[PDB]
Parts: C-alpha cells; sequence; structure tokens
C-alpha cells in the first residue's frame, strides 16, 4: 500500500499473483495434445467462434469469462476426468 | 555521502519563543541560534530556541555573542540539559517570509561549522489563527549538483512539503533551496495539560460563576424584534407573483440560531436558580 514511506513496499507485491491459464498435467513431465473449445466470441482472444485451442504446454493464457463457458473435448486421446471450472494447473485422464 | 528526506520533531517551545520573538519582535528583522540535537539522518529535533539581546543594528553573522553562547550553555549545564545547537533562527515579521540577502550568507557560514543549520523563517504578524506561519529551508549548494537534487527516499513528506511550493522569490529559489519537513510532536505530555487547563479555565474558572442573565435578554429581545421586521421584509420579496427573482437569496438563517441558543440559555438560566437552590 504506502510505498512512499518505504520504497520496498512497492517491490513487495511478489506473492500476490496466480496464473490464469490451463495446464494438461496427467504425468508430471508429459506433454500431450488436447484440443477443447472456449465458447466465447473469438474477440476475447485479445491478448495484450466455433472452438479454441488452449493447451500444449507453455500453457495458454485464459480469461475468467472463458473459464465459465468451456467444454471438454470428445475426439482426443485424453478426454479429461473432472468437470473443469478452475484455472491454472488441472486434471487429465486418458480415454 | 547520502541524502534522505529529513524531519523536525519540534518542541512546541521552539515556536512559542519564535512567536514571542516575532510578536515582541518589532518588525525590524532579527537573528538568533537554534538548539536541538541531531538525532539521526532522516530526522532532527529542536528542543530549544533561546533568546537574544536587542540587536537592533542589522542582521549579520557578527551579531552572535560567543560569551553569550558560553554562558547560555553553562546555564543549561547548571540546569538539567547540556544539549547541542542544531542551527539558527531568524525573524521576518513584516513581509512575506522569504530569504533575505544576509541569510544567503550566514546560512552557509553557520553550516560550515555545523552539519545542517536549517533556517527558520517566522511571521506571527500575519494574522491570528488559521495560517500555519512557519517556514524552514535547507540550503542546497552548487557543490551538490554532482548527483541529482532528488533525495526522494521517503516520499510524500517532500510531496506535501511540495504541496504549497508557494513563495515568489522562493519558488524562484528552487535553486539553492529545498525545504525541510516540519511536523509537530506527539505533544500530549503538554497537549494533555494545555487541553485540561484550557477547558478547566476558559469556562468560568472554578466554573461556578454564571450558575448577565436577563437585562442582556432585554437588549437581546429588542435586537430580536428590531431585526425581525427586516427579516419579514423577505416573504413580500418571495411574492414575485409568478417568478421574477433569480435564486433564493436566502435570509431565513441567523435568526433561527440566535433565538435558538439564546433562549436555550435563558431557559437553562431559569433552571439555574432551581438548580443551585436544590
Ligand atoms: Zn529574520
Amino acid at each position: 500500500t504506502q510505498f512512499w514511506f518505504w520504497f520496498p513496499l512497492s517491490h513487495f507485491l511478489s506473492l500476490a499473483y496466480t496464473p490464469t491459464c490451463v495446464i494438461g498435467l496427467n504425468k508430471d513431465l508429459k506433454m500431450p495434445k488436447v484440443q477443447y473449445k472456449s465458447n466465447c466470441k473469438p474477440s476475447t482472444f485479445a491478448y495484450p467462434t466455433a472452438k479454441a485451442k488452449k493447451k500444449e504446454k507453455n500453457p495458454a493464457r485464459v480469461m475468467p469469462a472463458q473459464l465459465k463457458v468451456l467444454t471438454m473435448p470428445e475426439t482426443c486421446r485424453y478426454q479429461p476426468f473432472k468437470p473443469l471450472s478452475i484455472g491454472g494447473i488441472i486434471i487429465l485422464k486418458d480415454t | 555521502a547520502v541524502d534522505t528526506a529529513e524531519q523536525v520533531y519540534i518542541s512546541s517551545l521552539a515556536l512559542l519563543k519564535m512567536l514571542k520573538h516575532g510578536r515582541a519582535g518589532v518588525p525590524m528583522e532579527v537573528m538568533g541560534l537554534m538548539l536541538g540535537e541531531f538525532v539521526d539522518d532522516y530526522t532532527v529535533r529542536v528542543i530549544d530556541v533561546f533568546a537574544m539581546p536587542q540587536s537592533g543594528t542589522g542582521v549579520s553573522v557578527e551579531a552572535v555573542d560567543p560569551v553569550f553562547q558560553a554562558k547560555m550553555l553553562d546555564m543549561l549545564k547548571q540546569t538539567g540539559r547540556p544539549e547541542m545547537v542544531v542551527g539558527w533562527y531568524h525573524s521576518h515579521p513584516g513581509f512575506g517570509c522569504w530569504l533575505s540577502g544576509v541569510d544567503i550568507n550566514t546560512q552557509q557560514s553557520f553550516e560550515a561549522l555545523s552539519e545542517r543549520a536549517v533556517a527558520v523563517v517566522v511571521d506571527p504578524i500575519q494574522s491570528v489563527k488559521g495560517k500555519v506561519v512557519i517556514d524552514a529551508f535547507r540550503l542546497i549548494n552548487a557543490n551538490m549538483m554532482v548527483l541529482g537534487h532528488e533525495p526522494r527516499q521517503t516520499t510524500s513528506n517532500l510531496g506535501h512539503l511540495n504541496k504549497p511550493s508557494i513563495q515568489a522569490l522562493i519558488h524562484g529559489l528552487n535553486r539553492h533551496y529545498y525545504s525541510i519537513t516540519i511536523n509537530y510532536r506527539k505533544n500530549e505530555l503538554e497537549q494533555k495539560m494545555l487541553l485540561n487547563l484550557h477547558k478547566k479555565s476558559w469556562m468560568e474558572g472554578l466554573t461556578l460563576q454564571d450558575y448577565v442573565v436577563k437585562e442582556m435578554l432585554e437588549l437581546a429581545k429588542n435586537y430580536n424584534k428590531a431585526v425581525e421586521e427586516e427579516d419579514k421584509m423577505t416573504p413580500e420579496q418571495l411574492a414575485i407573483k409568478n417568478v421574477g427573482k433569480q435564486d433564493p437569496k436566502r435570509h431565513l438563517e441567523e435568526h433561527v440560531d440566535v433565538l435558538m441558543t439564546s433562549n436555550i440559555v435563558q431557559c437553562l438560566a431559569a433552571m439555574l436558580d432551581t438548580v443551585v437552590f436544590k
């Protein structure tokens, strides 16, 4: 907050940030190829439709509005296990 | 070798002797020395501002009597505290409190020996309460243009010191001068007793005095009629039949409140005999 009083207070915002992304970690080193869809209009891809491509670990940067309109994939080798609503690092299951 | 935003935790007696020295300090400008202790780098304190003889000749560096310095500190040594000078005061009681042409010499003449020697400008002959009339500066020099003129370390102290930034030749004197920050100490060790004597004294002393009562009400009710007829010369002016008056031009007030609190005083004065008697 009051970083005039102490200039390191402006540095101190380290632990304040968590990623908004999507991560297909089935095995801890494994990089599979999944393609699900984000049902927003494709202008929410504005990063300063029919479907999307948000996989392939880096992970893909996501929007919280994109995190509530998602849908699991049907044709991949890895159709996931849990219904997805949380961002960051999440589930995957082979089917 | 490093610069930080300083601070002056004042003893209030400093400004008290400055206001006596300026009030009684007849608008011929005068000179003295400031006495505190250099606590650390980012703060200083002034515990004392002592008095000078009537040096009505001219402000100069020669006006300091060193035997008065010796005897002053000696009489502080036979009193309780042998503290140290931190600098020098002066008084600018007529004009708008800005650095005279002798001060521009004696500041660095004093801080050639001392470390900081912060100037203190005063003018209690401005007006009575609502101005904040104290003025202090720190002489920056042409030797220190090597690195930038930006201590900045703790900010918004020099940011609220920068918030006025207003004196004509002094904001001309951004050159040679950056001010120092002046807050007033947590003075409850004296603010306590000033408050307590202030309100235990500024209402009837022992406070059994008024508890004058009614002929002042006679004169006041004759006021409260003689101005009420011109009070009621306003709703005739509210009869503008349709509309012919730019905005309300309101004279309702100042005769609600006077009647209100004055006759509250009269009814509680009618209480007062039935109060004191039993
Ligand atoms: Zn002066």
